RNA sequence: ACACCAUGG
RNA sequence: AACGAGACUCUGGCAUGCUAACUAGUUACGCGACCCCCGAGCGGUCGGCGUCCCCCAACUUCUUAGAGGGACAAGUGGCGUUCAGCCACCCGAGAUUGAGCAAUAACAGGUCUGUGAUGCCCUUAGAUGUCGGGGCUGCACGCGCGCUACACUGACUGGCUCAGCGUGUGCCUACCCUACGCCGGCAGGCGCGGGUAACCCGUUGAACCCCAUUCGUGAUGGGGAUCGGGGAUUGCAAUUAUUCCCCAUGAACGAGGAAUUCCCAGUAAGUGCGGGUCAUAAGCUUGCGUUGAUUAAGUCCCUGCCCUUUGUACACACCGCCCG
RNA sequence: AGCAGAGUGGCGCAGCGGAAGCGUGCUGGGCCCAUAACCCAGAGGUCGAUGGAUCGAAACCAUCCUCUGCUACCA
């Protein structure tokens, strides 16, 4: 049964074609899985059927989705990336558009040296978390002199 | 893949086993000069006396030798023991041991382009093998070893036997290259107090009167530790039949050099 | 080297022995020879009448 | 840990082997058949329930938690 | 029918 | 003769016997109404389902809570100097329910930071008796009580069907528990009633469990740390993110070394729900039910305790004393 | 300059080709009312350097270097 090919390279990774192609195309960044059922739901894809059995045409019918989902009528509530704060835009990011909107974050951060800027900077806890027994990486020191 | 001529090891052997886990009335054991067959040792066998910490005795991951004194040849049941062995023991077991595994790993080149998908064909090429090369040598006390290094020095059973192909080239071209050069020793224990100035010659003429019945092509190592010695690494065979030229070599050499002015040495 | 089960049935029970008083010593009868008897140390909780299985009925202990 | 591998879908060889085992066996479960071949087991329950569209076994009790099968109510 | 058990602002 | 033990007080287990109930019910029919034939019948009648509506019907089994009753080693058989009592068994709701209360003499135990209980000392207008801001949360590291996990005796998605102890509008103080309608994916918002409480939330539609679907031995859909972005509620104020919701990121961890804790029957453990603190608010603690085992009926070995005899150079009492 | 031995965890060392541990020390923890003894975890490695053989080495071979003992003691 079904005996052609099975792993495909969408954008900038590589899905494995045999998981189920929810669970399969969860292998994007940004992507989780509460998001990619949407996706496939709008697509109309069938959700019995693994990343394998899918054909050239309806996977460009669900990258499309992934990429401009406001149009595809999935509301603005999903979106991980909401009136994003140099522009307004509303958007999911997907795979280096996640790592450079962290990077892009952070340095916006550090800039004007806020609290938050600097505990980056540092290497510590960002939110109120008490530090004094966890984390806990370096090693053991001694008593002795 | 099987290490001797018996799957089963039979009572009152030693055995190389590497301990894995310290049970609670025991250690089960691996089987490492048999295949790997559970062992189990019992805790009141590891030592003649009282005992601080198991771990200071055993702990996984340690090769060690170790007696059988029960076995259910049926069911499986090693019975093992560590109180009744000698040091001795441990040798006469980890010398052919050492021996076992580089047979082991040289038995190993065929299956890499002869059939590999069992490790059954390795006990097929086992019993055509082993079996028969130590159903031989063990009535005097020598091993499969033995046989291939008999072979590699002068290949002659392999060929007496069904041949095959490239396993005597992965048999030849490492055995002689781990039968490697067995150094020699024997050098000239000689002293002379020399009271001739036409001596210079003497000790050259007696050179090339070092080695008898030979040529003057052959290499002879020369050693010039003390002046006053004249040393020689001489006919280099193997350091197991150049002894006459040890035993009669430097008779000429301190006749000459006493033929001449003055009583010399012998 | 090579002995047969025997089946002894528990007649009376003496006393707790054993260090933490865990065995419990007991006499027994044989079921083929009524006459035998010895003195045993079982490890479980025995009653009194039930049979146990005796592995070496030639030895007898004698306390824990 | 391993690489226990399986399949998701037959090749032709473990197709024939699936529509010739049924005799074979006495104890048809997913799991049995998932270990015996390299089955991923998901697909081994859709390959059963095939196999017993075709009468070819005997469905003896199905649970949420375990499935049976048997050979073929006869011999 | 007895391994080892020292010391105290 | 006195105290402690015991007796005692509360609680759990049994009454189809008593007392008596629209702030608890049940059965009946007076009913009637709805619905299906679901069975005789046809569809009514015969019946079946009703937390549908009634009764100025009958009663107290279920509910509630008062007075009494019941269990005494009382009966029967063994072991007991025939005593004090122990063991098994019968009848039984039950032959050992769980707590509270507790002596003499002490400890240099804890508490002056509970007190308008309190001696002495200190400071007393440049205050050690008030407002604004920061801290008790700061992190190279050592330890303690814990929570969630390492999955198939499982995770996810639907479906089905069961509780018990309780609290509730606040006397300054200024806030309570929530039904039902509507709006929003969600947290939440607006509207309009009940409750000072067996009367309303509420027949408290609790979780595990139960039934059916997807996944497949892969750090995987196990696990859910860390981190980005956005939306609400509390408050005078949320940054060092109070709490809450959504999309996203997806770490260690594959049953844990030497050691060591708790536990005997509706108990261990799994599982959720109320009280306390509480403007907002449990990974805590104090209680409540719910599914409900394995192993024991013992001993003095280990750590300790009580009684007698015995030894001591100890009495700040072996954590003692003391020799070179 | 020569002979012999050695070069591996901070230090002493084991390791007869299928390849990194032992004793001690350091850091931490356990046991006890404490402290030593005793028990366990962790870190620490160019196996002297350079080439070569071998399917493969820390190990075998060759050259060099560095320590130790003993004679040589040498314009
Ligand atoms: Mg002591
Ligand atoms: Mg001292
Ligand atoms: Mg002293
Ligand atoms: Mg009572
Ligand atoms: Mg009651
Ligand atoms: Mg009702
Ligand atoms: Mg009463
Ligand atoms: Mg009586
Ligand atoms: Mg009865
Ligand atoms: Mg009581
Ligand atoms: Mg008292
Ligand atoms: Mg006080
Ligand atoms: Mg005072
Ligand atoms: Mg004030
Ligand atoms: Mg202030
Ligand atoms: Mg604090
Ligand atoms: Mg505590
Ligand atoms: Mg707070
Ligand atoms: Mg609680
Ligand atoms: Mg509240
Ligand atoms: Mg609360
Ligand atoms: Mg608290
Ligand atoms: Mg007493
Ligand atoms: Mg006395
Ligand atoms: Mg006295
Ligand atoms: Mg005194
Ligand atoms: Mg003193
Ligand atoms: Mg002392």
């Amino acid at each position: 049964p079904e005996k052609f090919q099975h792993i495909l390279r969408v954008l900038n990774t590589n899905i494995d074609g045999r998981r189920k192609i929810a669970f399969a195309i969860t292998a994007i960044k940004g992507v989780g899985r509460r998001y990619a059922h949407v996706v496939l739901r709008k697509a109309d894809i069938d959700l019995t059927k693994r990343a394998g059995e899918l054909t050239e045409d309806e996977v460009e019918r669900v990258i499309t989705i992934m990429q401009n989902p406001r149009q595809y009528k999935i509301p603005d509530w999903f979106l991980n990336r909401q009136k994003d704060v140099k522009d307004g835009k509303y958007s999911q990011v997907l795979a280096n558009g996640l790592d450079n909107k962290l990077r892009e974050d952070l340095e916006r951060l550090k800039k004007i040296r806020a609290h938050r800027g600097l505990r980056h900077f540092w290497g510590l806890r960002v939110r109120g978390q008490h530090t004094k027994t966890t984390g806990r990486r370096g090693r053991t020191v001694g008593v002795s002199k | 893949c099987r290490f001797y001529q018996h799957k089963f090891p039979e009572v009152e052997d030693v055995v190389m086993v590497n301990v894995r886990s310290i049970a609670e009335m025991g250690a089960y054991v691996s089987l490492l000069e048999y295949n790997n067959i559970e062992g189990m040792i019992l805790l009141s066998e590891l030592s003649r006396r009282r005992i601080r910490s198991i771990n200071k005795l055993i702990r996984i991951g340690r090769n060690e030798c170790v007696v059988v004194i029960r076995v259910d040849k049926e069911k499986g049941y090693i019975d093992l023991s560590k109180r009744r062995v000698s040091p001795e023991e441990a040798i006469k077991c980890e010398d052919k041991f050492t021996k076992s595994k580089t047979v082991y790993s040289i038995l190993r080149h065929v299956a890499e382009v002869l059939e590999y998908t069992k490790d059954e064909q390795l006990e097929s090429l086992f019993q055509r093998t082993a079996w028969v090369f130590d159903d031989k040598y063990k009535r005097p006390g020598y091993g499969a070893y033995d046989a291939f290094k008999h072979a590699v020095s002068d290949p002659s059973i392999l060929d007496s036997l069904d041949l095959n192909e490239d396993e005597r080239e992965v048999l030849i071209n490492n055995i002689n290259r781990r039968l490697t050069p067995q150094a020699v020793k024997i050098r000239a224990d000689i002293e002379v107090a020399c009271y001739g100035y036409e001596g210079i010659d003497a000790v050259k003429e007696a050179l090339r009167a070092g080695l008898n019945c030979s040529t003057e092509t052959m290499p002879i190592k020369i050693n010039l530790i003390a002046p006053p010695r004249y040393v020689m690494t001489t006919t280099t065979l193997e350091r197991t039949e150049g002894l006459s030229v040890l035993n009669q070599a430097m008779a000429v050499i301190k006749e000459k050099i006493e033929e001449k002015r003055g009583v010399f040495n012998v | 080297r090579v002995q047969p089960i025997k089946l002894a049935r528990v007649t009376k029970v003496l006393g707790r022995t054993g260090s933490q008083g865990q065995c419990t010593q007991v006499r027994v009868e044989f079921m083929d020879d009524t006459s035998r008897s010895i003195i045993r140390n079982v490890k479980g909780p025995v009653r009194e009448g039930d049979v146990l299985t005796l592995l070496e009925s030639e030895r007898e202990a004698r306390r824990l | 840990r391993d690489k226990l591998n399986n399949l998701v879908l037959f090749d032709k060889a473990t197709y024939d082997k699936l529509c010739k085992e049924v005799p074979n066996y006495k104890l048809i479960t997913p799991a049995v058949v998932s270990e015996r071949l390299k089955i991923r087991g998901s697909l081994a329950r859709a390959a059963l329930q095939e196999l017993l569209s075709k009468g070819l076994i005997k469905l003896v009790s199905k649970h949420r938690a375990q499935v049976i099968y048997t050979r073929n109510t006869k011999g």
